[PDB]
């Protein structure tokens, strides 16, 4: 009974990984780009990048590499994705069609399994032998690459090391070998394994086990001449070949952890670091020469290049050249210079890829005209974090540097500005407290605020600290709407994080205030125990505190509600009424959580979403003046965003990247049954919904109806896409089902996923087929393929035109219809 | 109550939302709050007597409060909480006829299954009449002791005080009976993940896994882990990949899919065997690492805590050593049994001639 409809409004734009070789051709260098669900191909040339050819796979790319079997003209590539499907696919070019036919696929996937902390890791043997895969700890997966093994049948070796932070196949190996980097209770230890394919298990290393590094975490596969491997750590870097064995430990890297490598120069002579302050290292291998012919290390060392974005992933090109792919910021292209600038940096950047990612909040304002939304996201994370505007007409984005993380963002039109919570890092000074590691906008406001309330903090304890400790300072800053200055900067209290944010009236105030949700956080506990609601007015340039309230937790949603303020509290929800005095005082408490972690509202109803007591739907009662518990959901989900579709259809989305939609049992004849919502919508979404909001991008017709479609929430992801979800008939979603199920039938799958595996509902608990969500991107992706394939999609397909009688559906008829639905967003 | 390191939980629900973290490390912080308030679920809030002694147990998948619960004798029960409409009860013979197996109907709520001293694999309703008979001894001194039923697969399987085992579809369809082990049975359960592997526990100091589709020649099977002593009870994760394992002296065993064969760790615990006493079956939780057991202490037993009482204890699986532990006067009894919700907000817990609620704090 409910039908909805999703649909991409902006593709993800992070970018997860990033490979360089020669796949369009021998002859060509191509770079490849993973993001999330989309591969993108490049040809690398003088100036940059020119784009060849652009797909989306039915899956989450997890893994992308290049390599060669013999007998092949340029490399084939291999992807595996999230839920295991494995493929070897090649790029076919003639004339001006372009194709990438599938050598091999198959699903790699276990029956049983515990995924593994670090991830899924697949390598493959230089000489194309086989492909090794990290997927289940104590398990290593073998796919022995011969012609046959177009299924990519695997088998599993036991591991006798159940936590393997890293590993790499070694280069000038008679047998395949990998090299590993594991965790035990004695420490951290490098070690290695030949992989023998007759007896289809392990066999003794060349090299023996080495402790490492506390934190050691990278393994590095060293190509010959050298061979060998070498481990990086957060405060060492060490090689390992044989009897060979070669530390440095350089100061410089230990201020901040590096998270990627990548290769320089094809002997590995030179490598790049980058780490979680977007600095930029060259690793320097110096030879030395032997009588017999062979070449050992000499020496290693480590040379600060400069800055870039705080890298994801960073592919050397040619001529000096860097792709740095991020998730956090913008990517770049870059030019290393042989010779630094005035400041000391051999790094410039050349060219900037927009990264909307991690979109952690957003509102929709019409800022300019009237009816002609803007969207307006906190994205990013530490120096890179930003405000960015988005808007149609095929968009068009306004960036807005913080130089710090943004955390919720909401508007007030009557002061004509934005409120937007942030938060900086700070590490200890030589004689003091803390000091920032650079300007940001809380530390350039016009004006500058800081709180002065003492019963933040109760029965203090002095805790030693040791030295370098960074530290989390937040702040409320007041950002103009036209100009994106900052306004006004407001410092919360020492070790106190806020974590909601609201722009409202309350009860007969005329006035408008900023309300701002804390929590007081100590590394010892597991949950907060303190915590404010703190509710301030904006004027004459700066903010004032007009209240507080103090909670025993974390405030992690507030939402305005019929005058009064909902809040959640640990595992409370809240109603406070706002006084003549001007204080909050409890009206009413619902008790029955784990932890409220999202809360949004419609009239007197009140959908509350848990950690994990997913959706609960309360009513506010104002003859009773209190809450009465309606129903919930009593499927277990783990919620990262919620939302209230309308009084009876409410919006859930869950860490496994999956939406769902509940719906009041329509069908229930008592109380009891009548508790128990119906997840009667459910959707792998393949992505990580921060935020659901009201509102449109594209200009409102009014008086369109007659529409397919009803209603337009957008939502924000981790990976910087944004999609929109709405509500279908029931015609409608019959129809759009039989054009998917037609449209599945013709168009050809990258790695042939299948879309109804893709898109079906997937947890570790349970694995269900899609229902209720039509799948608009597919929907949208019949305009792309040609005509006769058109024609053959809507044969034999009895269709309804306007109002009247159904009759055989011709390609014009449902290309009107996929370009009106197009136009929704 | 006292842990391991953890902090950041709004930075770790904030580094879910910027894809930092990983979900693994989430959940790993989210199974400690849930430490922390169990912490806290020391009040106590419900108790249900009856007759003769408790034997099974079974909670209501899609409601939290509503659990099915059978006797000594063969009476069952079916309360539900915030309610007081006076549960459902069902009488039997009293003396020879004790349930032993009890797991619900997937389809029809207000239907399950039962497996019965008298020899009597059954489907009943809560009303009391019987639907169908499943399967019989059609001799006395000669009845079922395990059971448990699939419904993704639909297929019902149930164990022998003799050793052989016996499987079932949702309407009829006998093809087994054959023997899988030499002494009774004491536990049978099958996989949620996959649908055609079993698992078997007996009194031989052996569990046996299965592939009750591939194999059907006499021990044929698939794995056979041994064991110092009998066995109560094994029972895979709802992840499957976990498989649990209770003895009758004092161990539990972790095996997991990696190698079958040699396990994890060893947790070694006393919920020692006896014959009046109810036998202890440890269990997992839905949606977490953590495993329950409730403690019989035993002077023999090398105790690590130095203080040793009947209780019930909280552990995690993937390390081995206890979190929490559960306490309370007033139900001095020991708990054979313990059954957090499928749910995971409640637990509930069966001793002889008491079963008792252990929900959270009411703030």
């Amino acid at each position: 009974m409910s039908y909805n409809y999703v649909v991409t409004a902006q593709k993800p734009t992070a970018v997860n990984g990033c490979v360089t070789g020669h796949f369009t051709s021998a002859e060509d260098l191509n770079l490849l780009i993973a993001k999330n669900t989309r591969l993108e191909i490049y040809v690398v040339t003088a100036e940059g990048l020119r784009p060849v050819k652009e797909v989306g796979m039915y899956g989450k790319i997890a893994v992308m590499e290049l390599f060669r079997p013999k007998g092949e003209s340029k490399d084939l590539l291999f992807i595996l994705t999230a839920k295991y499907n494995a493929c070897i696919l090649e790029y076919k070019q003639s004339g001006e069609s372009i194709d990438i036919i599938t050598r091999a696929h198959g699903n790699v996937q276990d029956r049983i399994g515990r995924p593994s902390e670090t991830g899924i890791i697949g390598i493959i043997d230089p000489e194309c032998r086989m492909i090794g895969l990290r997927l289940y700890d104590g398990l290593f997966k073998v796919i022995p690459l011969d012609r046959d093994n177009k299924e990519l049948k695997a088998f599993n070796i036991r591991l006798e090391e159940l936590h393997v932070i890293d590993v790499k196949f070694l280069y000038g190996c008679q047998a395949p070998t990998i090299c590993f980097v594991y965790q035990d209770p004695q420490g951290r230890h490098v070690k290695t394994y030949e992989v023998s394919l007759r007896e289809k298990e392990f066999n003794k290393g060349p090299w023996k086990q080495e402790n490492v590094e506390a934190e050691a975490s990278m393994v590095i596969a060293v190509p010959e001449p050298f061979g060998g491997a070498i481990i990086i750590g957060q405060e060492s870097i060490t090689y390992h070949n044989g009897d060979k064995y070669l530390a440095i430990a350089p100061p410089i890297i230990k201020q901040s952890t590096i998270v990627c490598h990548n290769r320089v120069d094809p002997n590995g002579s030179r490598y790049l670091l980058g780490d979680m302050e977007g600095r930029l290292f060259m690793l320097l291998l110096e030879k030395e020469e032997q009588m017999d012919g062979t070449v050992t290390l000499k020496d290693l060392r480590v040379e600060l290049l400069g800055e870039t974005s705080i890298a994801e992933c960073l592919t050397y090109l040619d001529n000096g050249v860097v792709f740095v792919g991020s998730r956090l910021g913008d990517s770049q292209l870059v030019k290393l210079n042989v010779d630094s600038n005035e400041q000391g940096s051999y790094v410039v950047a050349m060219e900037t890829f927009t990264n909307l990612g991690p979109i952690v909040d957003m509102c929709v304002v019409d800022l300019e005209r009237q009816g002609q939304g803007q969207l307006v996201t906190c994205s990013g994370a530490f120096k890179e974090g930003s405000l960015r505007i988005i808007r149609n007409g095929k968009l068009h984005i306004r960036t807005v540097p913080l130089y710090e993380s943004p955390r919720k963002i909401c508007y007030q039109e009557v002061s004509q500005c934005f409120g937007v919570l942030s938060s900086r890092i700070e590490v200890q000074d030589t004689s003091g407290g803390t000091t920032a590691l650079r300007p940001s906008a809380s530390t350039q406001a016009l004006s500058s605020s800081v709180s002065s309330s003492k019963l933040f903090s109760s029965s203090t304890a002095p805790h030693e600290t040791s030295f370098g400790e960074e530290v989390e300072v937040h702040n409320l800053l007041i950002i103009d709407q036209h100009t994106f200055e900052v306004l006004h900067a407001h410092q919360f209290l020492q070790n106190e994080y806020a974590l909601s944010l609201v722009s409202c009236k309350l009860g007969k105030d005329p006035n408008t205030y900023f309300i701002v949700g804390t929590a007081m956080v100590y590394p010892e506990e597991a949950e907060p125990k303190q915590g404010r609601i703190v509710v301030f007015q904006y004027s004459d340039g700066k903010l004032q505190t007009v209240a507080e309230k103090e909670v025993k937790g974390a405030v992690y949603s507030m939402v305005e509600f019929n005058g009064k303020l909902l809040a959640s509290i640990n595992s409370t929800v809240r109603l406070y009424e706002w006084t003549t005095e001007k204080e909050l005082r409890t009206e009413c408490n619902h008790y029955n959580n784990i932890m409220a972690l999202y809360l949004k509202t419609k009239g007197d109803f009140i959908l509350v979403g848990d950690l994990m007591r997913s959706v609960l739907l309360l009513a506010y009662k104002p003859m009773e003046g209190n809450f009465e518990e309606i129903a919930r959901d009593f499927n277990p989900n783990w919620m990262s965003a919620v939302e209230i579709l309308d009084d009876d259809n409410f919006l859930g989305a869950e860490n496994a990247f999956n939406l769902f939609v509940c719906q009041k049992d329509s069908a229930a004849t008592t109380d009891e049954e009548r508790q128990h919502l119906q997840e009667v919508g459910l959707f792998h979404l393949g992505e990580f919904v921060n935020v659901f909001c009201h509102g449109s991008l594209v200009m409102q017709n009014l008086g369109e109806t007659s529409t397919p479609t009803q209603g337009s929430v957008l939502f924000g992801t981790v990976n910087g896409m944004i999609g929109l979800v709405t509500s279908l008939s029931e015609s409608w979603y019959n129809l759009l089902l039989d054009m998917q199920n037609r449209l599945n039938k013709v168009i050809k799958s990258v790695g042939k996923i299948e879309h109804s595996f893709w898109r079906s509902f997937h947890t570790e608990r349970k694995t269900e087929p899609a229902t209720g969500f039509i799948d608009g991107d597919l929907i949208e992706s019949f305009l792309d393929i040609s005509r006769p394939k058109m024609q053959e999609v809507v044969a034999n397909l009895q269709y309804d035109d306007g109002s009247g009688m159904k009759r055989e559906a011709t390609a014009d008829d449902l290309i009107k219809v996929v370009e009106e639905l197009t136009r929704i967003h | 109550q006292i842990l391991p390191p953890c902090r950041s939980i709004v930075r770790t629900l904030h580094q879910h939302k910027l894809g930092r973290a990983s979900w693994p490390s989430v959940q790993q912080g989210l199974q400690q709050s849930f430490l922390h308030t169990l912490d806290s679920y020391r009040i106590l809030q419900k108790a249900a007597p009856f007759d003769r002694r408790a034997t099974s147990l079974a909670w209501h998948p899609t409601h939290p409060s509503t659990v099915a619960v059978g006797s000594k004798g063969g009476d069952i029960m079916l309360w539900n909480f915030g309610i007081k409409d006076k549960p459902t009860f069902i009488k039997g013979i009293g003396a020879g006829g004790s349930i032993t197996g009890l797991k619900f109907n997937p389809l029809n709520t207000n239907q399950f299954y039962a497996s019965s001293m008298e020899g009597t694999t059954r489907l009943q309703d809560f009303k009391g009449n019987i639907l169908r008979v499943f399967a019989s001894s059609d001799t006395i001194n000669i009845w079922f002791c395990s059971l448990d039923v699939s419904a993704s697969s639909r297929m019902v399987v149930t164990g022998d005080n003799v050793g052989n085992v016996i499987l079932l579809n949702m309407d009829g369809k006998e093809l087994w009976n054959l023997r899988m082990h030499k002494k009774k049975v004491t536990h049978v359960a099958l996989n949620p993940c996959c649908d055609w592997f079993l698992a078997t526990a007996s009194v031989d100091q052996t569990v046996k896994i299965w592939d009750l589709r591939q194999v059907r020649g006499k021990a044929s099977f698939l794995y056979s882990l041994p064991h110092r002593h009998p066995v109560n009870a094994a029972c895979f994760s709802p992840d499957g990949a976990r498989l649990l394992t209770t003895d009758q002296k004092s161990e539990i065993r972790v095996y997991s899919a990696s190698q079958w064969d040699c396990p994890l760790g060893l947790i070694p615990h006393p919920h020692r065997h006896f014959q009046h006493l109810t036998p202890i079956k440890a269990a997992w939780h839905p949606r977490y690492n953590l495993i329950v057991v409730g403690r019989y202490p035993d002077p023999n037993f090398k105790s690590c805590t130095p203080y040793e009482l009947r209780t019930i204890d909280v552990f995690d699986g993937n390390s081995g050593k206890m979190m929490c532990q559960l306490y309370d006067p007033e139900s001095s009894g020991i708990s054979s049994l313990n059954e957090f919700n499928p749910m995971g907000d409640t637990l509930a817990s069966a001793m002889g001639y008491h079963i008792l609620i252990w929900s959270q704090e009411e703030a």
